[PDB]
RNA sequence: GCACCGCGCGCAGGGGGGCCGGCGCGGCAUCUGGGAAGACUCCUAAGGCGCAAGGGAAUACCCCGUGCGCCGGGGGUUG
């Protein structure tokens, strides 16, 4: 990922970062992945999930 | 026509998805001599971010991107045609703020946002055109917008009740889609499907079709059958009582998927007219229409 | 006592109990807004002691973006005496004023303001001052004085418009030279009121950072604004 | 519950408010004969329904919500005619409706009275609402701003000539008003008239009593003679 | 009322005319690079009393003339709320003795 | 036209105007264009209210120059008649000015809607 | 390649790297005149007097980067050679204002921007009586 | 540097990791507590509140029955 930015105190310098996401896709926000989720299961469980395994 | 062959995969990367697709058609260009040029197609898409993508599929990879300070954008569409060559895309989203991009001459730019909810907590979740300037959105508030695109008004606030099946009083209308006389069909958090009045903006019908909460809707071209696809697994069928107009009743259901119908879309000509749902369980089932 | 600062054209006033920042007044005997003025002059008239030379008219931080970004410790401003710099929203005449000073008599800044109060007050601040010329178009449409402006130095950009970033893209892709500056000061409540003002000010330098300039540095303006940042940068180089 | 309802003039149907606030009430629609659901007529408000009223002949219906929006619906075509607001109301309390000769597409009553919780009572004509079209903001024919505390009761008389409206937060506090002329009586109810706090109101089938009740448990007569 | 409006409008442009001087006496900045080495190589560069009385004399004027206002505002609420308990008709605001609040909930007719 | 920060959602007017009608009873508003401006130019004044109904709209126009100058914020409801009864007047109420104090839940409110405020501008 | 470059002062052609032609003009009311009919795109007395060659249309160019003056100027019959509108034309029409040094000698060897600054003052008072006080 | 017949220890810090456990910021369908709260609701009672004087004290806090006002209860036939 990018490298963590260091303070000497009272200012901070810190690398720019783009080279993440060239021509492909960027990348998907996992926080509101996991939103879209939580309004789908609102109080709902799962069932149970296989077979006869630990 | 009914062969359903796959021809290209573009892949995204790895923690990338693919929320939502829509194509832009130009209409029928004509040349000096009477020839047709056709509507040259754009694909765009997002993948739960602030990014509006466009892929390009001469090249099988992702052709821009574009973004404006926002929040994660959920649901998105193309104005449709009344202008000509400006065309623009409607973009709802998390925090509120309806965003507008631009599309012309081969560009996809953040033009402007039209307007923001007061509640912070209002997240747009589906989006649909009932004409060229009128936008209807649903939201997580239980409520179904209409604003109005040129100058960002509202017309009006559609409300939806509370679900007394369980908990979580707040009802999630998760499709809105725009019949071809002016009605809106809404599928939201209840399973049930609402028949919305287009001149007043009220609703008609409300039709309990599911167990599980509406998903996704499609809506025939000459706006004569309604499918909408749940999350019991089930999709059900809809044609107008005779008689009475604006009344719509289930005709059947039938569980065709075996997890939930996220998606559908439908497709009307060359002596075809199919919709295709895909759902979770990754197999695109193909009903005739 | 009064010393140069380390930016040309820029002085500070000292003190027992204050330090102030000033510039050096192109109209000697004139207040434009209602500002405190230091008169000092050069040495060597002790048995006269009467301050006649140099007339100091002292920067308020307060109400300028500018000055509020050179006591926060801004390394460069990019612009000396005699160069050429390009002020995004002018209201009123208020800072375009010191930036006129601090460019001199060779240097030239042009001023564009949309709003037509503003505008009023800022030709008729103009009309003494006559290295800046006013130009009252929206700044969101550059070709309207594409004939007015020839190529600048600096950009100096304080408009609150949400598509500043916008603003300051056209007007520096017509009239920025290779390897400029750009002085941007963003407004957070303005661009976004309910997000972190950190990811709108990284939104904002990235926007920039795409629209092919290169940011050197960025700095909050708090102890004298509320959400405000000051983004100093360079195009091309 | 189904505490609040309204039986039709023709008494085939009876509405009841269902009790789902949410930002918008509806009220499921009764056939009487039967005691069936016939049909459902959902408005948007912010705290749902403050009354409604059944339309002369019967068909449609009036409901007047909380937040101004007033809504006409009609029971033929089941959907709503149409949405206008009331003026300046910052929310609604009551609504009656009466008088006779009408908009014929609108039920035929002629006059509307919405009382918000400020203590100001509107009367509309109803033949200003329609520019099937309803003007989004009619103007009253007269504001009546007599009470100054929440109008919670509001009655025409059944020729169409009286409109007793009342706030029960105070005592004495009712007012008589003549119609078309819309012109507040002056001489009933006097200093020592004994009202108490009014409760409910009614007038008479052939509108010659009315009897008022108040939160004592008293009702009281007076003839109306003109 | 009048006498302690005139007294705060005094006492707030003096708080403001402080504040402006005490700032004026006394990850904030942000410097961006292209890479790890022009970081570093910044670091090599990075590498390579009478303020304090009168600092604290203009704070604790600044506190002293925010307490002064604070006083000022909180008497010409007061007087409002004496207002509103001694206008000719029920009007609503301030509290009783007991504690309960003054609402009523009748309009200015 | 010239009532740029209009609060056209009726959701936002009722926040509003409910606001409004609490610290009408707090006494902690002033109602009027004249008290308005004193409030606003004292600068006592958290945020400010005027209506877009006004016949001439040009008699309310100063008030968003001495909210620019003093960085308070103003918005625009539809109806003037809606505000007057909304502080409890019985009269009509082109601009309305509600004021903070120390600790409040009103003023916890007063806080929200202003930020709410600053959405729609 | 015609390239047509409007200053506030006169007009510059580069047609053959290095500059070909030139049209100067000083100091007049009919300035503000040219300013508008630049804003809109009309006919102009120093448009047509460079624009108007004898022979014929030899090759059918003229570089204008703003579309609405270029099929403004496409319009009318006067010489018939139809222009060319922005096609992200950056590093024509910014390198010869950066550049634009080396033209000064040419056509007029002086510093013309007092004119530009009354123009520019001239056209803000026009604007501010067209927002009247 | 300590042991040149050894591991290890005292110390400067360069980078990345287990992203194990806390902290901070942000959203959070619901749930829990509090404030506000609809005016049919509560508004402490058939009485209460306020302002200004007067009298007494646990002397920071409070209590009591004179003059102006503001409501409320009860009673109450087109004044």
């Amino acid at each position: 990922k990018n490298p963590k930015d260091k303070r000497v105190g009272s200012t901070a310098y810190r690398v720019v970062s783009n080279g993440g996401d060239p021509r492909l896709a960027p990348k998907a926000k996992k926080q509101s992945l996991n939103l879209k989720q939580a309004l789908l299961r609102r109080d709902r469980v799962a069932k149970p999930r296989g077979g006869f395994f630990v | 026509n009914g062969g359903w062959y796959q021809e290209v995969i573009i892949p995204g990367g790895k923690d990338r998805s693919v929320d939502g697709l829509v194509w832009v058609t130009d209409p029928d260009e004509e040349m000096a001599d009477g020839k047709i040029i056709h509507g040259k197609s754009r694909l765009f898409s997002i993948g739960y971010t602030t990014t509006i993508t466009e892929w390009d599929l001469e090249k099988a990879r992702a052709k821009k991107h574009a973004s404006g300070q926002h929040g994660e954008i959920w649901c998105f569409g193309v104005q449709p045609l009344p202008a000509a060559q400006n065309r623009k895309l409607v973009a709802g989203t998390v925090d509120g703020n309806l965003v507008l991009y631009s599309i012309e001459d081969g560009d996809l730019k953040f033009q402007k946002t039209l307007t923001r909810t007061p509640s912070k907590k209002t997240k747009f979740v589906s989006i649909a055109f009932q004409s060229h300037n009128i936008v209807i959105v649903g939201c997580s508030n239980s409520t179904i917008c209409a604003y109005d695109v040129r100058t960002g008004t509202m017309l009006r606030q559609m409300t939806l009740g509370t679900d007394l099946t369980g908990g979580s009083k707040n009802i999630i209308v998760w499709a809105v889609k725009c019949l071809p006389n002016g009605d809106i069909v809404s599928g939201d958090s209840t399973g049930q499907v609402c028949i919305w009045d287009g001149k007043t903006y009220t609703q008609a019908q409300r039709i309990q079709s599911h167990t599980q909460d509406v998903l996704c809707l499609s809506v025939s071209a000459d706006g004569s059958k309604i499918i909408s696809g749940g999350m019991d697994r089930r999709t059900a069928v809809y044609e107008p009582m005779a008689g009475q107009s604006g009344r719509w009743s289930k005709v059947f259901h039938r569980r065709y998927h075996q997890h939930d119908v996220k998606a559908m879309a439908s497709f009307e000509g060359k002596g075809m007219s199919v919709v295709v749902s895909g759902g979770s369980d990754a197999s695109p089932i193909v009903l005739p229409l | 006592i009064v010393e140069p600062h380390r930016h040309k054209g820029v002085f500070v006033a000292r003190g027992g109990k204050e330090d102030l920042l000033c510039t050096a007044n192109l109209v000697p005997g004139e207040s434009v807004y209602g500002e405190k003025r230091i008169s000092v002059e050069t040495p060597g008239s002790g048995p006269d002691a009467v301050a006649t030379k140099t007339e100091y008219r002292i920067w308020n931080p307060f109400r300028s973006k500018l000055a509020a970004g050179i006591l926060g410790g801004l390394e460069t401003i990019y612009m000396k005496p005699g160069s050429k710099v390009l002020y995004l929203g002018a209201a009123s005449g208020t800072s375009v004023s010191h930036v006129a000073d601090i460019v001199g008599p060779t240097g030239a800044v042009y001023a564009v303001e949309f709003s037509h109060r503003s505008g009023r007050d800022l030709i008729n601040m103009a009309t003494r001052r006559t290295n800046v010329i006013p130009i009252v178009e929206d700044a969101r449409k550059p070709m309207a004085y594409r004939m007015l402006v020839p190529m600048v130095d600096v950009i100096f950009a304080d408009v609150a418009q949400p598509d500043q970033a916008r603003i300051v893209g056209i007007n520096a892709r017509l009239f920025l030279k290779q390897g400029g500056g750009l002085l941007i000061s963003i407004k957070a409540s303005c661009i976004d009121s309910t997000a972190p003002p950190e990811q709108v000010f990284a939104s904002e330098v990235q926007k920039l950072r795409e629209d092919k300039f290169f940011p050197k540095e960025q700095l909050t303006l708090e102890p004298y604004e509320r959400d405000h940042a000051m983004v100093s940068c360079v195009y091309l180089q | 519950t189904m505490e609040r309802f309204r039986v039709s003039p023709c008494g085939r149907y009876m509405a009841l408010v269902a009790s789902d606030k949410k930002g918008g009430g509806m009220l499921n629609i009764i056939n009487v004969g039967t005691m069936q659901w016939i049909a459902q007529a959902r408005i948007d408000g912010r705290h749902g329904v403050a009354d409604f009223a059944w339309w002369s002949d019967g068909n449609g219906l009036t409901i007047a919500g909380r937040d101004g929006q007033v809504t006409e619906w009609s029971m033929i075509t089941r959907r709503t005619v149409g949405i206008w607001r009331d003026e300046g109301s910052i929310g609604g309390t009551v609504m009656a409706l009466g008088g006779r000769n009408g908009p014929a597409e609108l039920g035929g009553d002629r006059w509307v009275a919405i009382g918000s919780n400020s203590g100001i009572l509107n009367v509309y004509d109803r033949n200003d609402l329609i520019e099937i079209r309803i003007k989004k903001y009619p103007t009253p024919t007269r504001v009546f701003e007599q009470l100054t505390t929440s109008i919670s009761v509001v009655a025409f008389s059944p020729d169409g000539q009286l409109l007793a409206f009342g706030s029960q937060h105070k005592k004495d506090a009712l007012r008589l008003v003549h119609l078309p002329s819309c012109t507040v009586y002056r001489n009933w109810p006097t200093e020592q008239t004994p009202l108490g706090r009014v409760t409910a109101i009614a007038f008479s089938s052939k509108s010659d009593v009315l009897a008022v009740g108040n939160d004592v448990g008293r009702v009281r007569l007076w003839e109306i003679r003109g | 009322l009048g006498y302690v409006r005139t007294m705060r409008n005094i006492a707030a442009k003096e708080l403001k005319e402080l504040e402006e001087r005490y700032v004026l006496a006394g990850p904030k900045k942000i410097v961006f690079f292209e890479g790890v080495e022009e970081r570093q190589q910044a670091l090599e560069k990075q590498k390579a009393r009478r303020k304090q009385l009168v600092l604290e004399k203009l704070a604790r004027k600044v506190k002293a003339a925010r307490k002064k206002l604070k006083a000022l505002a909180d008497a010409e609420y007061e007087l409002e709320l004496q207002q509103a308990k001694m206008a000719k008709t029920a009007t609503s605001g301030g509290f009783t003795k007991s504690g309960r609040r003054i609402k009523v909930r009748e309009r200015k007719r | 036209s010239a009532a740029w920060p209009k609060a056209e959602d009726p959701a936002l007017v009722q926040e509003l105007l409910d606001c409004v009608q609490q610290a009408s009873h707090y006494r902690q508003l002033k109602k009027g264009a004249n008290e308005t401006t004193k409030s606003v130019n004292r600068g006592t004044s958290e945020l400010v209210i005027l209506a877009a109904d006004t016949q001439p709209l040009s008699i309310v126009l100063h008030i968003p120059l001495i909210c620019e100058e003093k960085n308070v914020p103003y918005v625009y409801v539809p109806s003037k008649v809606a505000l007057g009864r909304a502080c409890g007047v019985s009269r009509a109420v082109i601009a309305v000015s509600l004021t903070s104090n120390e600790a409040s839940d009103l003023n916890s409110k007063i806080r929200a809607l202003r930020d709410k405020v600053e959405r729609l501008a | 390649l015609f390239i047509l470059t409007e200053t506030s002062a006169g007009y510059a052609l580069f047609k053959a790297i290095k500059y070909k032609e030139f049209a100067k003009f000083d100091s007049a009311a009919i300035a503000v005149e040219e300013a508008s009919g630049i804003l809109e795109g009309k006919v102009t007395p120093k448009l047509a007097s460079l624009l108007n060659e004898l022979k014929d249309e030899k090759k059918v160019t003229l570089a204008v980067h703003d579309t609405k003056l270029s099929n403004s100027i496409t319009k009318l019959p006067g010489i018939n050679i139809k222009p060319i509108s922005g096609s992200m034309t950056d590093d024509l029409f910014r390198a010869i204002r950066q550049h634009l040094y080396n033209l000064i000698p040419g056509m007029e060897p002086s510093n013309f921007d007092e004119m530009n600054l009354g123009l520019a003052h001239s056209l803000s008072r026009h604007k501010l009586k067209f927002s009247p006080e």
